[PDB]
RNA sequence: CUUAAUUGCGAUAACGAACGAGACCUUAACCUACUAAAUAGUGGUGCUAGCAUUUGCUGGUUAUCCACUUCUUAGAGGGACUAUCGGUUUCAAGCCGAUGGAAGUUUGAGGCAAUAACAGGUCUGUGAUGCCCUUAGACGUUCUGGGCCGCACGCGCGCUACACUGACGGAGCCAGCGAGUCUAACCUUGGCCGAGAGGUCUUGGUAAUCUUGUGAAACUCCGUCGUGCUGGGGAUAGAGCAUUGUAAUUAUUGCUCUUCAACGAGGAAUUCCUAGUAAGCGCAAGUCAUCAGCUUGCGUUGAUUACGUCCCUGCCCUUUGUACACA
């Protein structure tokens, strides 16, 4: 079970045919040119914190 | 209580009058496991036939069940009220009675099948298999069998 | 009915021998390590209470919490 | 130092003080005590056996001495809890009125208690004395 | 009591008027307060009406011998009019003609019942304006319901007015709406 | 929501089309202004009718508006 | 004093079909 | 440590827990450290309650939800059931009991391994699902902040009572290496156990 | 032609149509409820909530 | 100088005063609490603030309904919405104002007034909002 | 765009309007304010009871004095306006935060309710009832007795649960909503007999006074039984005592002793639900001569989670097609 972060910016929509995925625009602490979309099962807003398994493979719209 | 020692003072599960009764669990439930007994008759037999009830009739002996086996064997004697017993007035003899045994049933289908002897209702019904307590039979007790 | 009557001195030694070096032990602990069943020694465990090498924490209702003398 | 029954809380002056009530010699029991059950919504009986009322008779004197008068009834209205009245719901059944009643008979039978005017068993004099020379001796003991 | 008191009060102030609308109608009955459309056939022959169950009054309720702006006035103002016969379609506008410029603020009428026998007529004759709903029509409305018996289907009113918010006569003095201010 | 209704509004115009010299820049200071020049029947109307002049006022400085 | 509000809950309907809507006149007294 | 009594007894072993070294109500509530990036901001420990039942306006909104102490919502995350759905008090005793428990092992101070007890627990990535209605196709998403507090305090209780089901042991008895286990990232655990197993679904769907 | 019926409904009858159905035996009025809300209002009933 | 503890159905009317010294709760004193569990919670009113020298007090609370829980707020509410009130009128108020700050810093229904009561129950329904089981 | 809304900003061959929604009305909260009382609640006095005893602990004083309006209750009114300042606006209409805070989902919950519908339900509510059927071996009314509850069975609203956050047992003892008796027997304190059911005896109460602090339950503190179907479970079943009532048999109902059946958390499905909510708990009132596992309400205890989307099921507004207008 490895290791490693991101983190919140601004909410933008959702997601998910019944609306509960939400994905959202956040960046990561360390060179801060780092950003890009990403879904989240729970509940986020603005300026949160991420949490993953993996570094970058974003998802997009959940049909 | 606390260590109580002993190899092997307690004839645990021991035949109270063609019952058997574990030891493990305490004397006042462990006739539970006995016929026209139930949790409340042991707790009156078992303690004015004078034998403190924080034990176990396993451990006990033959001796102390013994003067149990006769204060509810026969308990119009010593401190037992008139209505701890099944059998009361008794409905023949008037002598109050108690009905405990592998007999409880052979008591209790002995008017199950007094009544279901002479034409009442009120037995007719346990014998179809139905309840016979006015209670709505339709809805319920179907399968029962 | 399954395990333990209410006899066995057989390994009886266990008494005093088993507080420490898993810093826990109470009330439903006496079930666990092969040993029991929970009615002939729901009430054992204050004859070291009174004496011994074990240390006090609480007096609730349905419940006990010990560890040894420290 | 300044003692009131009214000063220490709820089994700290009941639990303890029936030891002297235990203590008081005279059986006054009408022949019953282990082979009742306290009330009518109840499946099993008391279990301090040849006991359980060297206790229960200070819950008496307990709510009478703290303000005025109580009686039968409000105090078959306590003791009635939840009965399992068979297979259908619960209530607050009635404790019992009986023994809530020699509760007093045999309670001036070391006459700790009075009786009332406007119906009902004010607490006694002898009755503020020994509540309050109960409590007053079992603080110095523990903290 | 009191309870079982203050409701006898009402209680018995409501089956008089079971008794009015039975008894007093052809003599013309609006109301108890005796509130009323026509009034000498509720005195009498000089004294055939006033005691012929004033005197029944205690005789059977526990006594001594010695103790158009209104819609049940409207709705049986002209119910007669109907059992006695004339067109359904304009009687029923002559009475929302009548009470429409006596100042009055809107008023609507139905009949209800077997005009000819099908799904029988419902048909509705309204004029004005009426104020429905909140709490400002308790204040502003009366309605009335009287059951119609002629000879083949029972039919059945259903008139409603309504107060001039303007002229009130008592309570509050216009729309809860009002608006108005000088330039 | 927290939209009021026209007659909240359509008064509130009324207001200040020839009361332009008046009114307030805020709420209670000027809520009792409003039990003044209306016959509203409810405490609780002209209670939320300042709460729409507010604004009215509250951007007297960023520009006057409709009507 | 304290007003005490007599209150008839009964339901709305002179049958028994509908959905079961009840309702509560009350009079208060004082 | 201001040692004093009024009019009334005052065993000043109680005027002590907080004009002192102000710990918990008996545990030391200063060395209180988060294992995780993944939650902090959403477990809320200190400031401190002395009972674990304030009950205030805390659900009110939207995510005022953990501006409580986790040792407040974890109370709520436990009494269910329907039997005791309601009846907080039955919680809150036995949260203030073992936490005594935690103290026991190592010692190591309950609540520092509590928020060690949300490293392992709820999960990282769950796989929400597609529209479709066929093969459930779940495309994977990684967790967010207050659902590996939320669900992390509750997938501490969503099968942590089949382990008291005509069985013996008391339910305080349990979490302290469940609690270890989760602050270890154990075998057996639950709230481990069963993240693992929200992924294994884990870098499969990406 | 005639045998106890002191007490129970057969006893009770409505004010307005001897109808044993429905009986409201509160506030002493005794009348049924199909029967009382017409005859609602006159007696100071109303509805507020 | 008086005032309420109000959580709901049960109001504590909290006498205060430079009195007698004692913590009485309908009853007995701090004695008679009998949580014994949430004992902790009216253990919130004097003791991020002074802790004593109140001998003087008139701490006499009464909490007519409500239950067991419903009045152990009614009285820290009662002691706090009388004891800050000591200070308003009657004695130096950069201490109300400097320790009714130590309360709200930590505020758990103290001198709120708790707006949150219940809803009546709907017909056709098991309580206020819910219902019978649909049958189709 | 936006709102709960034809609610509004805006756009505009429309303009200005009325009904509906909204406003209005009831209730649950707060006012240390004016107006307030042995029928409410609290100190206090001529004084009285008990522990310590230089004055406090806890009271008692139904025609013993003195006080108070903080509690209660509630007359007149005040107060919330999203007020103020941020986040996003577009020009706003507004929605997501924050502080104030008694009070931020229209403040919470309701009452009302447009234009029209539909062979919808009720003639088993109406002395509302058209017309028919019936009207002396009556379908009218009554008296006697039985039946609506009858069980190889399917189903719907439900109650008691499957037990260690449990059951038994002392015991601490917390409500609120509410009803109650004159040609009379309703609410019963409080006594006293009783094992309880109940008996009996007074007594207060037409009711902020008495029942009633309805001394409710879950609860809970202290103990108890260590996981079988065991007491969890109380079903079926036998014996005995009562209470209603001309009349309890097919147990009306209750209390006591023996009985101790599944059921070991429930398949396909399906419901209800967003805050003092769900859920648990018991309490009143309707019913009531009697009888709750029902109903309407009530407070005690009080979470989890979302404060979002059309994926399903439905509904509303546009566009479009029609050979339907009985739609
Ligand atoms: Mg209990
Ligand atoms: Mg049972
Ligand atoms: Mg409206
Ligand atoms: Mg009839
Ligand atoms: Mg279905
Ligand atoms: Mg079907
Ligand atoms: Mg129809
Ligand atoms: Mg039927
Ligand atoms: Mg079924
Ligand atoms: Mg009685
Ligand atoms: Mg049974
Ligand atoms: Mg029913
Ligand atoms: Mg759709
Ligand atoms: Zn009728």
């Amino acid at each position: 079970t490895p290791v490693t972060l991101a983190k919140v910016i601004k909410v933008l929509g959702r997601t998910g045919s019944r609306g509960g995925v939400t994905q959202v625009r956040v960046e990561f602490l360390e060179d801060t040119s780092r950003t890009i979309v990403r879904n989240v099962k729970g509940p986020v807003r603005e300026n949160d914190i991420l949490v993953l398994m993996e570094s970058e493979r974003e998802a997009r719209r959940l049909r | 209580s606390l260590v109580v020692q002993e190899q092997g003072s307690f004839q645990h599960i021991l035949r109270l009058l063609n019952t058997n009764v574990d030891g493990n669990i305490k004397i006042v439930y462990a006739l539970t496991t006995i016929k026209g007994v139930g949790r409340r008759y042991s707790n009156l037999v078992c303690k004015k036939a004078d034998v403190d009830l924080h034990k176990r009739a396993g451990e006990l002996t033959q001796e102390e069940l013994e003067r149990i086996v006769q204060i509810m064997q026969n308990p119009t004697h010593y401190k037992i009220p008139a209505w701890f017993l099944n059998r009361q007035n008794d409905i023949t003899d008037g002598k109050d009675y108690h009905t405990l045994a592998n007999n409880v049933e052979s008591k209790l289908r002995d008017d199950l099948e007094r009544l279901k002897k002479i034409r009442a209702h009120r037995g007719i019904r346990h014998f179809w298999g139905l309840r016979v307590r006015g209670q709505h039979t339709k809805t319920t007790g179907r399968r029962r069998a | 009915a399954q395990h333990a009557v209410i006899l066995d001195q057989e390994k009886y030694d266990r008494i005093l021998k088993e507080v420490p070096t898993y810093r826990y032990v109470s009330v439903s602990v006496l079930v666990d390590r092969l040993k029991i069943g929970g009615s002939l020694a729901r009430i054992a465990l204050r004859h070291l209470e009174k004496e011994g090498i074990i240390k006090p924490i609480s007096k609730h209702s349905k419940q006990a919490i010990y560890t040894r003398a420290t | 130092p300044g003692v009131s029954v009214r000063d220490v809380a709820a089994q700290d002056f009941i639990n303890a003080y029936a030891s002297f009530l235990q203590r008081q010699g005279k059986l006054e029991v009408p022949g019953y005590v282990d082979i009742v059950k306290t009330s009518s919504g109840n499946e099993m009986p008391p279990q301090d056996a040849e006991g359980w009322f060297y206790k229960r008779a200070a819950s008496v004197a307990r709510h009478i001495y703290m303000r005025k008068q109580v009686g039968v009834g409000k105090l078959n209205k306590l003791y009635g809890g939840a009965k399992s009245r068979g297979v259908r719901p619960y209530k607050h059944i009635d404790a019992s009125g009986s023994i809530n009643r020699k509760v007093l008979q045999a309670l001036e039978k070391i006459g700790i208690v009075e009786i009332s005017p406007k119906g009902g068993r004010r607490i006694s004099e002898n009755g503020q004395r020994d509540l309050d020379r109960i409590a007053a001796q079992t603080l110095e003991e523990d903290e | 009591s009191k309870k079982r008191k203050l409701v006898a009060d009402g209680v018995f102030y409501a089956e008089l008027n079971e008794f009015f609308t039975r008894e007093l109608a052809e003599e013309g009955y609006s109301g108890v307060e005796i509130r009323a459309t026509r009034t000498q056939d509720v005195l009498g022959e000089n004294g055939r009406r006033i005691n012929e169950l004033t005197l029944l009054v205690q005789k059977r309720f526990k006594y001594a011998p010695g103790t158009g702006l209104s819609a049940v006035a409207q709705a049986e103002s002209m119910k007669f009019k109907l059992l006695n016969g004339l067109a359904i379609r304009r009687a029923a506008y002559g009475v929302v003609r009548y009470v429409m410029e006596s100042g009055a603020k809107g008023c609507e009428v139905v009949v209800s019942g077997k005009l000819r026998a099908a799904r029988a007529k419902a048909m509705k004759f309204a004029d004005g304006f009426l104020i429905h709903s909140g709490q400002p029509v308790n204040d502003f409305i009366d309605t009335a319901t009287r059951h119609v018996l002629m000879r083949q289907g029972v039919l059945g009113i259903k008139v409603k007015i309504m107060r001039d918010p303007a002229k009130s006569r008592t309570g509050p003095k216009a729309l809860p709406d009002a608006v108005t201010i000088i330039e | 929501g927290r939209v009021r209704t026209k007659t909240v509004k359509r008064a509130s115009k009324a207001l200040i089309e020839r009361y332009y010299p008046k009114l307030t820049l805020d709420f209670q200071t000027n809520k009792r202004l409003c039990d003044e020049i209306a016959t509203i029947q409810s405490k609780r109307l002209r209670n939320k009718i300042a709460g729409y002049t507010t604004h009215l006022m509250k951007r007297i400085q960023k520009g006057p508006v409709r009507g | 004093l304290p007003t005490k509000v007599l209150k008839i809950s009964t339901r709305k309907t002179p049958n028994g079909e509908g959905s079961k809507t009840w309702e509560t006149y009350e009079m208060r007294i004082h | 440590f201001t040692p004093v009594v009024l009019a009334t007894p005052i065993p000043e072993e109680v005027q002590q827990a907080q004009t002192e070294i102000k710990l918990f109500n008996k545990w030391s509530f200063e060395e209180v450290e988060v294992k995780d990036a993944s939650l902090v901001d959403y477990v809320q420990v200190r400031q401190p309650i002395f009972v674990a039942h304030t009950a205030g306006r805390y659900a009110n909104k939207r995510f005022r939800k953990a501006q409580c102490p986790i040792i407040e919502r974890l109370t709520n995350s436990l009494m269910m059931n329907g039997r005791n759905n309601g009846k907080k008090l039955k919680a809150v005793r036995i949260i203030k009991h073992t936490l005594d428990i935690i103290n026991v092992l190592t010692d190591q101070n309950p609540i520092q391994v509590v928020v060690d007890a949300i490293t392992n627990t709820g999960p990282r990535e769950d796989t929400t699902r597609v529209g479709g209605g066929g093969a459930a196709r779940r495309q994977a998403v990684d967790v967010s902040p207050l659902r590996r507090v939320n669900q992390a305090i509750a997938l501490l209780t969503i099968g942590a009572r089949e382990a008291a089901f005509r069985n013996i042991k008391t339910i305080a008895e349990t979490l302290a290496e469940e609690l270890i286990n989760a602050a270890k990232g154990s075998s057996t655990s639950y709230a481990i156990k069963k993240k693992d197993e929200l992924e294994r679904v884990a870098k499969s769907n990406r | 032609f005639s045998h106890p019926r002191r007490y129970g409904k057969g006893s009770r009858q409505c004010r307005v149509c001897s109808s044993h159905t429905g009986l409201i035996r509160k506030y002493g009025l005794n009348i049924c409820r199909q029967c009382f809300r017409e005859k609602a209002n006159d007696i100071g009933f109303n509805k507020f909530r | 100088v008086q005032t309420f503890g109000k959580k709901k159905s049960a109001t504590a009317v909290a006498h205060v005063k430079a009195g007698k010294g004692l913590i009485k709760v309908n009853g007995s004193p701090i004695t008679l609490v009998e949580p014994e569990i949430l004992r902790f919670k009216v253990y919130e009113p004097l003791l991020l603030v002074g802790l004593d020298k109140f001998s003087n007090i008139d701490i006499r609370v009464r909490v007519t309904g409500g239950g067991h829980v419903s009045q152990v707020y009614a009285i820290r509410q009662a002691i706090a919405k009388g004891l800050v009130a000591y200070h308003q009128k009657y004695v130096d108020e950069q201490s109300k104002n400097e320790l009714k700050k130590a309360f709200t810093s930590y505020d758990r229904t103290l001198l709120i007034a708790d707006s949150r009561r219940p809803e009546p129950k709907k017909f056709g329904g098991k309580g206020a909002r819910s219902r019978f089981q649909k049958s189709y």
